[PDB]
């Protein structure tokens, strides 16, 4: 009922890293001070990380075990966009910003850093749990895309939303901006294929596969918060970030057909500011 | 989670392996205590409240100024007398999130129940405090339930209007379809839903100004009414809900029924409109002998006999347009529509079915027009004439359009109380009272048509309730038998009652002489058949109530020869949906879908097992997915025989069933009698 | 593969090195004796032409029967006596497959270019012998032009509308969005574009009946208005066009451009209306300052003042709605939103871009309104008063919709004939009989704008052609100056001949007192600035006609303090798009977009040179996309300098040039005082 | 050395072909015989049902097993070309010409025909016989995909060429140039890697390795002689197609780094026919 639609609209949103000049930034990088540089590099390799996992292994583990071939072209599309887009423009970025030395151990910095590393290796190990014909474990790695796509990005785009609301740092904050708009779409989308596998389970499959789902958003929110201390109370910002991360949250639960975890609350401004046929046989008209 | 709502949710917690009913009771009464009284305003007296809601445009000032304080405490001492309790927590919860009236903030609560039944009874009574104490204990009893837009706006400074159906003629003029989107967009700026009727418009590939093939035909205008229907979306706060009605012969019935395949390009896609298509008996008959038949072109045979199509007699100008040479025509297989029409609704559950031939062949007002199209619920049945709106600076020949307002009797509360009498002329008083009242400025063929044919729709509800609290199967043919009673009852009464307010205000509705009321056709079959129950067990449900015999039905045909009739109409059974759960009643009367209703509001489901479910009537309660579609026929026909406007009548099928099954209740439906079947849902 | 398309396609086989230009006369001819004479319906005389096209509902007989037969038959030798020929096939082309009458089954020509060019002078000359001749030498040596409409519908039954382009005010309410959808429909019936003003609808998310966060915003009124236009598509041929303007202040105004962003949502694409915004001077200020800038909701200031956002001086009124807590107003990017506008022209050449200061500084009727908005191809600039529509059975305030018939002077046989004077005022003559001529029964603020404005718009077109043809470059200096004196020109001669007007029929416009030519403001300039040609090679084209001097406008201004001025508006500059053509003229005061112009009709590929092209002046036929867009920029600003309304002024963008190389372009036409911008052409 | 300019070539030629109308061909195609509309669905079927799985198997596979992630991205973007692009521009043909009982039938066609059967079992094979870690699996898959996108789909395109040189189709012709242009592309970028693998071996394994690529180019091609003959015999272009075939496969094998196998001839001369954002500046304001 839906891939077509999705197909039209992930190949109208097609963008390219070049369209964007980034020179213009280091007229605001400049300006900022040293903890607002590290948090802003440190989220930003995060981002960079996690996409490229998305892109690796993902979008094209799913692509292989999905069934359909016009759902398989758009996974396809959608993988594409992390590869050859989405890395590209993370990469154009970093160049801009950073020398070639502070890139480098910025990210064997986040490399090694724990809340990073557990959430990487959380969803990759789903992904790398799917087996060959078996529904369920697909439907998990789906769960777990989802997350990523709707949900665990969120902590990172923050920074460059709140950035790109003050108007700072606008020619990246334009480019992470359309990122975020890939990766959206690409969650509704992941989102969709997930709730008709759910739907062809039993009501005790379902309770167990909801349990599931609830369980894993718990343990990656956990770290989240730790993950959002850690890189954000330097700048003065973690409560806020932390709405976020529940509203996305939220918006993740609902791309799987599932009931909000969190209560609603409102988002800090500056940030709102950047985002059978059978034929008659001549009886039935007789009674 | 609220703790009402544990308690709710301990209803499907098994205990000694049955449910468990009475946590419902607590649930409500936790519900009650714990949050409505906690977010119920305090007011010392009365008189504040009243003043109050008045000066904070709360409540219209000048219905309430026809009483003296002393009457209208009087009313709301009777209102309040009666100790009403919810009897589940489903019933408060409705009525306190959807009628009760509430601050402009939405936090604080200003209306109980009482409160409302109050101002809705002083709202009818019009300036009568024993009318207005009569609506009370018929209101607070739930013998009688005000449809939706009556029960939540009455009395209110900031409401929609009352009536909440519309049935709009559209001519073949780009005048008339700019004028029919106007006021499609007004009335769902009211909140109502409005049906159109597209039979009159030329099919695609139409001459217009002798150019040919110059015409989009109705799907172009069907694009243009779900934009004007989705524009005009009550606010945001409930969608643009509207209905296109095309004759199963129009010649763009094919693409019409096409708006509605998921596969459709959404060019052609109308996602927002309802469809329903008018089969005349002509159509029934080309596909039961498999013959090939014709869809026209309806400008062909306006030029032709300067008459529309649908304006015609189709069993008897069939044959005439399939021979006359001036007359396009495209070659159909009538057998493969019914099929597609069939696997449309498996897959959608559209279009709705109107059979023409039923619904005309007992149509009281045939001399004001037949009936052409139904409303968005597909049963409002009612005489409608095309409005012709003209260029700017001419006059617009304003026609009749359709428009009812709806109130439902509580079955089960009726027979208890056994007051079919009181309670069907009490409703008819206050339904008469609302057409009165209403006034739309911006509709001119539906204020006309109000003014002149009085028109009201007096509905029921409760029947699968009623039925499984006395032991009856909705299948059975006592339950049948009680149905033919008490509707042919409820006929009698709304009778009696419209000539009694014809005599008294000594006014009919227009063309009220040339109807079957005048001439007498109208009470044949009541004059020479018995509606009595012919079941012992029947018949005891009606133990100290008068059942009209034939003596009483010839009396009532005199007396409207001698006074008229006021109402063109007076019943027609709308589904009923939401306020069922105020009155605690199974929706209209069809069979329940689920014998336990599982709603989400948040993040917290709700449990609603049918009203009076229990261990020893859950037998009774027979979902409707597994009753016999047959059955439920024999039902709604056996009722359609008394109500004067159609029945909404929905189809349950299981997934199983085929095109075919669906096909065959159909053809049932229209052999039994059946005017329109409203939607074919699948389990 | 027919003769005249092999001698046309064999221009571009390059012979010598050059191009077979003579092979265009060779191809008309042979299209000419092959195609035409064969395909020419033969009537012996004049008189049974006439009477055979009168009586098969070819020609209207109310304007043919104001001359006697004798009158008809000398107008006809007259337009015969030139012997005009087709210099190129593809105007022939042209003029056969687009205007000449042909028979109902479109098979066989009834009309030639004379005959056409007859029958338009006939219905010009409203009776008039002598000017029936005048018109027919006017338009046989191609001196004037009347627009498409005109030309292709004068003296026809079946025509339309001889206007073709109207400008629709839209009131903040659903009886006035209903009205505009119903005259926007009815226009494009009749085929003229139509363009709507949104910026007084209130912003998306504001209250509706104090029900907040009720409002859809400008972008739901766009969808109906495009489902109107897709509809009402004037048979299919050519498909419903038309153009919403919102101001660039408007709260909407980010939404209102993503509607034509190809990334968004198809709910939210509007594919058949055009889009453009009003800019003041005050956006540009605050782009230039990168001061952060507001987007106010229209419906705060409403309330706030009694006025329209889009009635007030936004350069007066903006840090008074900045500063009122009552009015609400969200922040934007000025520069951001320059760069947006930009990258939208890039990707879809749009919206059109209206400088609304540029366009009112100049504005005569201030006093009846300021110029808010734009037509559908950009030329425009008329005071419009917005109307009123009630509910139904209370009277409309009809208010002043925008509306004129377009004619326009060939430049190059305008001064080849040396003909300035007589031309414009014949052309000035017609275009008030169209005027006079029209009544619209659908749009009654179109039909009593008509009345009261009598706007017409005399546009010029083979600027480029003329100056090819004579050794100028277009960028150059002496192009301009050309361009300054000869519509320095043919405003003189307009305005005399409107005063000349006014004084015979004794009544000036609507309002004319209040205008800038009753008090004298208008010729300021004229009567303080000599505008005769500062270069000899210019000066030597005006050799043999007077150019109007400091002394001739004074005493122009002079005559027409004394007698008024009959028309509003009188000159606009539209794109001139298929009719130039036949004319053998380059497109409008625009530079050419290709010398030799490629297309396929039917299976065969055609080719146009630019007229006039040859080897010598090859280099003088310089593309827009080689052409430096700021000297483009300046020579429209000299043009529009001397019109009174604006000018279609296309952007010729190389690939290469980026969003910042257009938000250049357009600072620089705001600089220079360019009106408005109507697309951007990227090759 | 070429990967950069080869996803810049890729990303520099992206299309869809809704830029590309269609109903322009109505006529020409109308006009056809209906042997040569029945050839012309036929050949674009086999055409779809090669790109179906180059999209959906073929490059997404071979992506897996290139190490590198520049390389990876080129794989990526080719890979959603051949499903999101290539395969879909054909059934966007197919729904402008063809009624759609005709297109149900050509696809049942495809389920149904030997060769093309064939052709996938082996190409599809291939791909599936890809070890982790094993080039010379790898090395043999990119031989079967070279011969897909340089060799056999060049039975197929002839004919849309062919008409695009009389002017006949021109722009359904337009889109299948568009789809010719790509896969010339393709086949050389998979080529270059093909040949990274063979010279890291033995003079004894590349002997081996060039007996896989001319056994493996010979099944193919005998199986694609009976292909070519039983599409075009009803419109008698066979012998000319087969030229048309054993040319492109030299080019294949050249793509490989190998020698020509088949000797030139003509080919039919008809067929020969038918081949920014950047920010305002302060200074930008003023003149
Ligand atoms: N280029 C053209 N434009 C318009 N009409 C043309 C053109 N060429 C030919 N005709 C029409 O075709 C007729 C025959 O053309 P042709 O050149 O053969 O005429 P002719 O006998 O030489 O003399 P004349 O030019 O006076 O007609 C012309 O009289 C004119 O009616
Ligand atoms: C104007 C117009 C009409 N129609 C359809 C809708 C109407 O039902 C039908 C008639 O249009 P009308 O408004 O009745 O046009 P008309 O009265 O001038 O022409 P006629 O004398 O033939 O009646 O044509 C279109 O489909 N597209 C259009 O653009
Ligand atoms: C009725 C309606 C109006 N509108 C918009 C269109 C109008 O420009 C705007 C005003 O509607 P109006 O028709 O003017 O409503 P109103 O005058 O009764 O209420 P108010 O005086 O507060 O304005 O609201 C919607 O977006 N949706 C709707 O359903
Ligand atoms: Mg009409
Ligand atoms: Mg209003
Ligand atoms: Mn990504
Ligand atoms: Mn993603
Ligand atoms: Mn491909
Ligand atoms: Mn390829």
């Amino acid at each position: 009922d839906f891939t077509q639609m999705f197909y039209n609209q992930n190949v109208k949103q097609f963008w390219l890293p070049e369209e964007i000049a980034l020179n213009g930034d280091l007229l605001t990088w400049k300006y900022l001070g040293k903890n607002e540089q590290d948090t802003y590099m440190k989220v930003l390799a995060g981002l960079t990380l996690l996409d490229t996992e998305q892109g690796n292994t993902g979008m094209p583990i799913v692509a292989e075990h999905v069934d359909g071939h016009q759902r398989k072209a758009v996974l396809n599309f959608m993988a594409m966009m992390e590869n050859a887009v989405h890395a590209k423009s993370y990469s154009n970025i970093f160049m801009t910003l950073a020398p070639t030395e502070t890139i480098n151990e910025v990210f064997e910095w986040v490399k090694q850093n724990k809340y990073l590393q557990k959430k990487a290796q959380m969803i990759v190990g789903l992904y790398k749990a799917i087996q060959k014909d078996d529904e369920i474990s697909l439907f998990k790695a789906m769960v777990a895309s989802v997350y990523l796509e709707s949900f665990l990005f969120y902590s990172g785009f923050y920074y460059p939303l709140y950035f790109y609301g003050q108007g700072k740092l606008m020619q990246s904050g334009e480019i992470i901006n359309l990122i975020l708009r890939d990766e959206a779409i690409h969650g509704v989308y992941v989102g969709l294929l997930a709730q008709e596998i759910y739907n062809k389970q039993t009501e005790e499959k379902k309770a167990e596969l909801r349990e599931f789902a609830i369980d894993l958003l718990n343990q990656l929110y956990e770290n989240e918060l730790e993950y959002t201390e850690d890189l954000y109370d330097q700048v003065g910002l973690s409560h806020d970030v932390k709405k976020f991360i529940r509203y996305n949250a939220n918006k993740a639960l609902m791309n799987l057909g599932f009931d909000p975890y969190f209560e609603e609350e409102d988002i800090n401004p500056i940030v709102l500011n950047g985002l059978t046929v059978e034929p008659l046989k001549d009886d039935d008209f007789y009674f | 989670v609220p703790k009402w709502i544990q308690l709710n949710n301990e209803i499907m917690i098994q205990k000694d392996g049955k449910f468990q009913f009475d946590k419902d009771k607590e649930a409500v009464h936790s519900y009650f205590v714990d949050y409505i009284n906690q977010n119920t305003v305090f007011f010392h007296n009365l008189k504040e409240k009243l003043d109050y809601l008045v000066e904070n445009q709360y409540y219209e000032e000048e219905f309430l100024s026809l009483y003296s304080f002393e009457d209208i405490k009087e009313v709301f001492k009777t209102a309040y007398a009666k100790k009403f309790r919810f009897p589940s927590f489903m019933s408060a919860f409705k009525f306190y999130n959807d009628y009760a009236l509430k601050t402009n903030d939405k936090k604080k609560i200003l209306e109980r129940y009482e409160d409302r039944i109050s101002i809705v009874a002083l709202f009818f009574a019009n300036g009568d405090t024993e009318k207005a104490k009569e609506y009370v204990n018929l209101m607070i009893n739930q013998e009688y339930q005000p449809s939706t837009p009556t029960f939540l706006n009455a009395g209110r400074k900031r409401r929609g209007e009352l009536v909440s159906c519309f049935l709009l003629e559209v001519n073949d003029s780009l005048n008339d379809i700019s004028r029919a989107i106007d006021i499609s967009m007004q009335l769902s700026k009211l909140g109502g839903g409005v049906s159109l009727n597209l039979s009159k418009l030329r099919a695609k590939g139409e001459a217009i100004k002798d150019v040919e093939n110059a015409t989009k035909g109705v799907v172009g205008v069907m694009k243009l009414l779900d934009n004007a229907f989705r524009y005009a979306d009550q606010m945001g706060q409930r969608q643009g809900s509207g209905a296109a009605y095309l004759n199963i012969f129009h010649r763009d019935i094919n693409d019409f029924l096409d708006t509605k395949k998921i596969s459709a390009d959404e060019d052609v896609r109308v996602k927002t409109l309802s469809i329903g298509v008018v089969i005349p008996d002509k159509f029934v008959e080309l596909a039961r002998e498999d013959k090939a038949a014709y869809v026209f072109y309806p400008h062909t045979i306006y030029k032709e006999y300067g008459q529309h199509m649908d304006e015609m007699d189709m069993n008897e100008m069939y044959d005439k347009f399939v021979d006359n040479p001036r007359v396009k025509k495209e070659k159909i297989n009538p057998r493969k529509l019914l099929e597609k029409l069939a696997m449309l609704r498996s897959e959608s559950g559209y279009p709705y079915i109107m059979f023409q031939d039923n619904v005309n062949k007992v149509h009281a007002n045939n001399h004001i027009s037949k009936v052409k199209f139904s409303n968005l619920c597909s049963e409002v049945l009612q005489a409608s004439q095309v409005s012709s709106y003209t260029d700017y600076d001419e006059e617009d020949e304003i026609g009749l359009d359709i428009s009812c307002n709806l109130g439902s009797l509580n079955i089960l509360n009726v027979m208890e109380h056994k007051s079919i009498e009181k309670t069907v002329k009490l409703a008819t008083d206050s339904l008469t009272h609302v057409s009165e009242t209403t006034d739309i400025r911006n509709a001119p063929a539906v204020r006309r048509a109000n003014k002149a044919m009085k028109s009201i729709g007096l509905g029921a509800m409760n029947l699968h309730g009623y039925l499984a609290q006395n032991g009856i199967a909705y299948e059975s043919p006592e339950a049948r038998d009680f149905a033919n009673t008490f509707f042919m009852m409820v006929n009698f009464y709304s009778i009696q009652r419209s000539a009694e307010i014809a005599k008294e205000k000594g006014e009919t509705f227009d063309q009220y002489e040339g109807s079957t009321y005048a001439t007498g056709e109208y009470f044949d079959k009541y004059v020479s058949t018995d509606f009595s129950p012919k079941y012992e067990k029947i018949a005891n449900l009606f133990e100290g109530m008068h059942i009209p015999t034939t003596e009483d039905w010839k009396k009532l045909k005199a007396f409207v020869a001698e006074h008229g009739m006021y109402h063109s109409y007076r019943l027609c059974i709308a589904p009923t949906g939401s306020i069922s759960y105020v009155q605690s009643s199974t929706a209209s009367v069809m069979p329940i879908m689920e014998r336990i209703e599982e709603r989400t509001y948040g993040n917290s489901k709700t449990y609603y097992p049918m009203p009076g479910l229990a261990s020893n009537n859950w037998f009774f309660y027979k979902e409707a997915y597994d009753m016999d579609m047959f059955k439920v026929v024999d039902m709604i026909a056996t009722i359609q025989q008394h109500i004067d406007q159609g029945i909404s009548f929905t189809l349950f099928l299981k997934d199983t069933m085929t095109t075919r099954d669906l096909n065959r209740i159909d053809l049932y439906a229209h052999h039994r009698g059946i005017k329109t079947i409203y939607y074919a849902r699948t389990k």
